């Protein structure tokens, strides 16, 4: 039939400017990710500044200095450090929660080398039928968080201290 | 004058040190700035006897740069984000097939199931740090920190570059079991190639 | 030396030390002076 | 590097040995023993072959070709195949199956080249690990016979059965761990 | 430039492989960094080659090595490595021919030097990790000359025995026949002399 | 230089 | 139904996406107008056991391109968009992936190397000065 | 065209074109050059540039008020290697009247500074130093 | 023998026993998904390591310029007459000099050691 001989040509259309980014999302194939599954999904930027970076700064900041001591308490925060670095979004991982708290949580990160040499382009079926071509404006890994019970970071200090386990690890996983 | 070569990894094997198989490598950053950082991955000699340790055998160790305390390997590919025990021996392990490989890395993942949580290794991998840590946080940001320039900087120095550390960490330890497995020839320090 | 069918008299260990444990400080006398001379002589050379 | 190979043995000289004796080191880096031969054992070869013997230390991991850990639930059931005929004439009139049977099983495979080379007995071999760990260790060896030797180890029945009313859930290593734990210590510090 | 070229000769880079696919592939690494994996690891490497004896992206420095046992390809552009100029072989015969000493013999007025030996391809540097990939010849009439079958693949050739021994070692005549330690007595006392 | 058994 | 809510509706309809590697020349071509609505054509062979993928350069643009396959079974890709209205969407699941190749071999590398110099224009090097400065 | 058992006349030609080209102690010179042409000013990029501004300055509503002044160093340059006399006249320094007076064989190093002033005055300067 | 992850999350099964129904079950420490055990054999150490080095060898070292090469012994699978041959070139490969030959010419990939 037609289907041992077919030629199929189209044309291509690049558009200066769309209002939607386009991006890579890639998922692991042992992950065995499905999207039957997926009733609803939460994508948002991290918050993990909050440990590591900012409301971390709260309580010393509002402390209540004032006058010629507020003046040096600003002055010696800055000088003492280099100004430590608030939330800028745009240059953060991404955190994906399918299915709220019950589903699995993904974790996304912009893929460090930049493709200087390179350029990724993605190509739609269209009523027309002539493709059309998107930059990619960024690559993204995301690998899944399991939803089971996480140690405490003071329970696994205090079990890490008897690093030598002779009873069963799995009777100690119970417990917690 | 004549210098070790930077940049790579060298498997020996030292008699006297505890850990049997010893993989080295001194990364610098494309020489542009900074001393060059040498970080260990160490295999730990099965000589050591208890009821635990002669089970786990040979428990695989990371020194890494400006932590005081040895650190166990999977616990620093989990303090990279790789959370997961079978994406670190992906790392690891380049092929699966191979079951001498995977039973060297089983102790060392035992040794670690304590700890699954990212933020958690990043905490202990601080707080065995030489530097004092006052709070968790700090800890936290403090060991993230070490890890994202301090260790392997030649694969990189920042922009997200933790898969790049990754594999090649990966590579270290693949090497090292390679050399406790015997089929790589525990490498030369004298040869000429390494000294430049 | 305990073991049935070992010549008690002529077994020797090169180890100095050993023999000062189980045989004595005399027996060490005899016996570190028949190492050094064995570690003179090798080569031919001969002291008093 | 320049004595001769007709010493056929590793020998310390010249100015290391000095140092040593000099020093007096506890450890010689080559420490040696002659040992002179009383009588007929002196002129035999054979004789001297069997003093050679009693004075090697031999471990359970030189002769041990392979050792494999299987579960096996039921001793009658004889997961492998090779050794349905052994188990069932040991169970026809089994011995300590009334305390019970541990399900968890260590198999070994004694070479029989290095058996015969160190002339030991799979009986011998039994005894001296029945006496090292008493009755914890339950032993079933091969006939001669058999071309593969086989040795299959289980945790002592009463020690299954805990012989005991309360039980204690602690539960130390399972019977699997201690297993491997067991089998690491035999091989290293047998002393066959 | 040996990045860029690579990411063209169809070099998979780490972020992008599966890692399952490692396994049955070779890994190149650039100064060290493992940069990505490579399907086909022999083409790569003789177009490195290529393009490093026309001189046009790799520079003669730039040294390559391949082990086929560890399947690892290893470029090295960093500075310091020792390297020694080799003749180069192809099938069995020398690629230094009468016409390339012709023109070096006229090498006033006719400006051919070693520069344009090393373009030509005639000649390659060879540091010592590449060294242990390559056969060589002591001699080239003696050794590329089929006799009873030793070695059919020498693929570089030394230019002369004695361009082994140093400044000082050189001023020795007939050095192949004293004692060793004798040179090397000789080495230390012709920095001694008078002139 | 000689042999083994000999000197270098 | 919220902000950070994704529309999978392109998952929930399976629409197939193909993923391409292609050259900074030909993205730089496309970027010179990138508002002609035209770039070139995307033609493709197939034969009773084999199929063949080419991309042919705009007579316009200008002033062949082979398309070799790459097998997708070991990684599962998707493509995903950040709407300017704070609406994710997901457009379609990538079912192949391929690479451009350029079709000259030796002439391509001299632009190559003209790309190179253009890269090695911003960096500075010392320079000489004959006359020591007053 | 091979070269057979003429091999002895045309190896010493090879040889006498690699020592013509390049001399026993190329590699010395050729590490130098590096240095001098790519290292000096390849660190004096990589060197970040320098932010400094002052510490609440004059006690006022202080909205960014104290200026910012950041400094950029940038295409260095080297001259000959020269002499300075008691006069202060600069003069070549040849290499032998470097050896005969003790005098040390250098020569001057110059750099392009790019100095911004930001007084949060809605205008910023860049005035440019040449050859510092 | 061969390690066997868990689907729910990731990571390395280890052996346990139901005593109620005393069946091998490999159940993950972290997440309770329990499997039952085929291969019924918990852990296999090879004291004597006698394994063959014909599957480590690798095709590709048939390439290599410095590796010997002989004519003498001909292919088994294809009877091409070249084939590199070359030693254990493995620590740990006790005391043996056999020669590990293998086939040269494209794509034969056969590896025999006589
Ligand atoms: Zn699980
Ligand atoms: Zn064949």
């Amino acid at each position: 039939g037609p289907s041992s001989q077919n030629v199929t040509e189209y044309v291509v259309r690049v558009p200066k400017n769309t209002t939607k980014k386009y991006n890579i999302m890639a998922f692991n194939a042992a992950d065995k990710v499905n999207f039957a599954t997926w009733n609803q999904a939460r994508l948002e930027r991290d918050l993990s500044n909050k440990k590591i970076y900012q409301e971390e700064e709260m309580p010393e900041s509002g402390a209540g200095s004032e006058f010629n001591r507020k003046l040096r308490e600003e002055a010696r925060r800055k000088k003492y450090g280099i100004v430590l670095k608030e939330f800028r979004p745009e240059d953060q991982p991404w955190l994906l929660r399918v299915n709220g708290k019950s589903g699995r949580k993904f974790k996304g990160i912009k893929k460090g080398g930049v493709t200087e040499n390179t350029s990724y382009y993605i190509f739609t079926q269209c009523p027309d039928g002539a493709f059309e071509a998107f930059p990619v404006h960024n690559w993204y890994n995301f690998t899944p968080l399991a939803r089971h019970r996480t140690l405490t970071a003071e329970e696994a200090e205090e079990e890490w201290e008897r690093r030598n386990k002779v009873l069963n690890h799995f009777s100690i996983m119970q417990q917690r | 004058q004549e210098k070790m070569a930077t940049n790579t990894v060298y498997v020996f094997a030292k008699k006297d040190s505890k850990y049997a198989y010893t993989g080295e490598c001194r990364s610098c950053l494309e020489n542009s700035s900074r001393p060059t950082s040498t970080i260990w991955v160490s295999m730990l000699a099965r000589g050591g006897q208890g009821a635990k340790k002669s089970a786990i055998g040979q428990r695989i160790v990371a020194t890494l740069p400006y932590i005081k305390q040895e650190v166990p390997i999977i616990i620093v590919f989990r303090a990279l984000g790789f959370v997961s025990d079978r994406d670190i021996l992906e790392h690891i392990i380049y092929d699966f097939e191979d079951p001498e490989m995977m039973e060297m890395v089983k102790p060392s993942l035992d040794e670690a199931f304590v700890i699954q949580e990212q933020n958690v290794a990043l905490n202990f991998i601080g707080s065995r740090g030489a530097k004092p840590g006052v709070t968790k946080e700090k800890r936290i940001k403090y060991a993230k920190e070490v890890l994202q320039k301090e260790m392997l900087p030649h694969v990189g120095v920042s922009d997200f570059c933790e898969t790049k550390k990754a594999y090649f960490l990966g590579y270290m330890v693949h090497r090292l079991l390679l050399a406790a497995l015997g089929r790589r020839e525990l490498d030369d320090r004298d040869h000429y190639g390494n000294k430049r | 030396l305990s073991e049935k069918d070992v010549d008690p008299v002529r077994t020797t260990s090169n180890d100095i030390v050993e023999i000062f444990t189980v045989l004595g400080i005399e027996a060490v006398r005899k016996a570190l002076e028949r190492e050094l001379y064995h570690v003179i002589s090798f080569d031919g050379s001969y002291v008093n | 590097f320049h004595y001769a190979g007709v010493s056929a043995k590793n020998v310390t000289l010249g100015v290391p040995r000095l140092k040593e004796l000099i020093n007096i080191s506890k450890k010689p880096k080559t420490p040696s023993l002659t040992v002179f031969l009383l009588g007929q054992s002196a002129r035999d070869a054979e004789r001297a072959k069997d003093i050679l013997c009693r004075l090697e230390h031999t471990t359970l991991r030189k002769v041990t070709a392979n050792t494999a850990i299987y579960y096996d639930p039921n001793p009658q059931s004889t997961v492998v195949a090779e050794d349905q005929e052994w188990v069932n004439v040991y169970y026809e009139m089994p011995d300590f199956d009334v305390a019970r049977i541990s399900p968890w099983l260590l198999r070994v495979e004694l070479d029989r080249k290095h058996m015969t080379d160190r002339k030991l007995t799979m009986e011998q071999i039994a005894e001296k690990i029945n006496a090292g760990f008493g009755d914890d260790l339950n032993c079933i060896f091969n006939d001669d016979n058999a071309e593969k030797l086989v040795l299959r180890i289980r945790i002592m029945n009463s020690d299954e059965n805990k012989m005991q009313e309360e039980e204690e859930v602690v539960d130390k290593m399972d019977d699997d761990v201690f297993l491997r734990c067991i089998e690491s210590n035999m091989l290293t510090d047998m002393t066959l | 430039p040996i990045l860029e070229f690579l990411e063209e000769w169809s070099m998979e880079n780490l972020e992008e492989i599966s890692p399952a696919a490692i396994a049955d592939a070779t890994k190149i690494f650039v100064n060290g960094c493992w940069v990505g994996i490579h399907k086909d690891p022999e083409q790569l490497m003789n177009t490195l080659r290529k393009l490093r004896r026309q001189m046009d992206i790799i520079v003669s420095e730039v040294s390559m090595i391949r082990d086929i046992r560890e399947r690892e390809i290893r470029i090295y552009t960093d500075a310091g490595r020792i390297c020694r100029p080799l003749l180069i072989v192809e099938k069995q015969k020398l690629l230094l021919k009468k016409r390339h000493i012709d023109q070096l013999k006229e090498r006033e007025y006719n400006n051919y030097s070693w520069q344009d030996l090393v373009a030509s391809g005639v000649v390659e540097y060879i540091d010592t990790l590449e060294e242990e990939t390559v056969m060589l010849a002591m001699t080239p009439d003696d050794l590329q000359e089929k006799e009873v079958a030793y070695c059919s693949t020498y693929t570089h050739c030394e230019i002369h025995p004695s361009m082994i021994l140093g400044v000082c070692a050189s001023i020795i005549p007939f050095p192949d026949h004293n004692q060793s330690p004798r040179n090397t007595y000789q080495s230390a006392m012709g920095k001694q002399a008078m002139g | 230089i000689w042999g083994i058994g000999c000197n270098p | 139904a919220e902000r950070g809510e994704l529309d999978l509706t392109g998952a929930k309809q399976n629409t197939g996406v193909w993923l391409v590697k292609v050259p900074k020349y030909l993205s730089q071509q496309w970027a010179k107008a990138s508002g002609r609505g035209e770039v070139g054509k995307l033609r493709i062979a197939k034969t009773q056991g084999r199929t063949e993928v080419s991309f042919t350069l705009n007579e316009d643009l200008a002033n062949e391109h082979p398309f070799v396959l790459q097998s997708v079974g070991g990684q599962t890709l998707t493509v995903f968009t950040e709407s300017s209205s704070d609406k994710l969407s997901l457009e379609g699941i990538v079912v192949q992936r391929a690479e451009c190749r350029p079709a000259a071999s030796e002439n391509y590398m001299r632009l190559k190397r003209l790309q190179i110099e253009e890269s090695s224009k911003p960096v500075r090097l010392s320079q000489q000065l004959d006359k020591v400065v007053t | 065209e091979i070269t057979p058992d003429l091999w002895q006349e045309a190896c010493w030609i090879v040889i006498s074109s690699y020592f013509d080209e390049k001399g026993l102690v190329r590699q010395q010179l050729d590490s130098f050059d590096e240095f001098i042409q790519m290292s000096v000013q390849r660190i004096v990029e990589d060197a970040p540039p320098i932010d400094l501004q002052a510490e609440a300055q004059h006690a006022s509503g202080e909205v960014e008020e104290p200026p910012r002044y950041l400094l950029k160093f940038e295409q260095i340059y080297l001259s000959k290697p020269t002499h300075w006399e008691r006069d202060g006249a600069p003069s070549p320094m040849m290499p032998n009247e470097a050896r005969l007076r003790n005098l040390t064989y250098s020569a001057p190093l110059y750099v392009d500074i790019t100095k911004t002033v930001i007084k949060e005055g809605e205008e910023q300067l860049q005035t440019q130093h040449q050859k510092t | 023998v061969g390690i066997r992850f868990c689907q729910e999350c990731n990571n390395m099964l280890y052996p346990k026993e139901d005593k109620e129904n005393r069946i091998l079950l490999y159940a993950c420490r972290n997440c309770d998904y329990q499997q039952e055990a085929d291969n019924s054999c918990i852990y296999v150490n090879k004291i004597t390591h006698e394994v063959d080095e014909l599957t480590q060898i690798i095709a590709d070292v048939s390439q290599d310029p410095t590796l010997p090469r002989t004519e003498d012994h001909p292919c088994q699978k294809c009877g091409h007459k070249e084939a590199v041959f070359f030693q254990s070139h493995s620590a740990r490969a006790e005391d043996a000099m056999r020669l590990y030959y293998v086939c040269t010419a494209p794509h034969c990939g056969h590896r025999w050691t006589e």
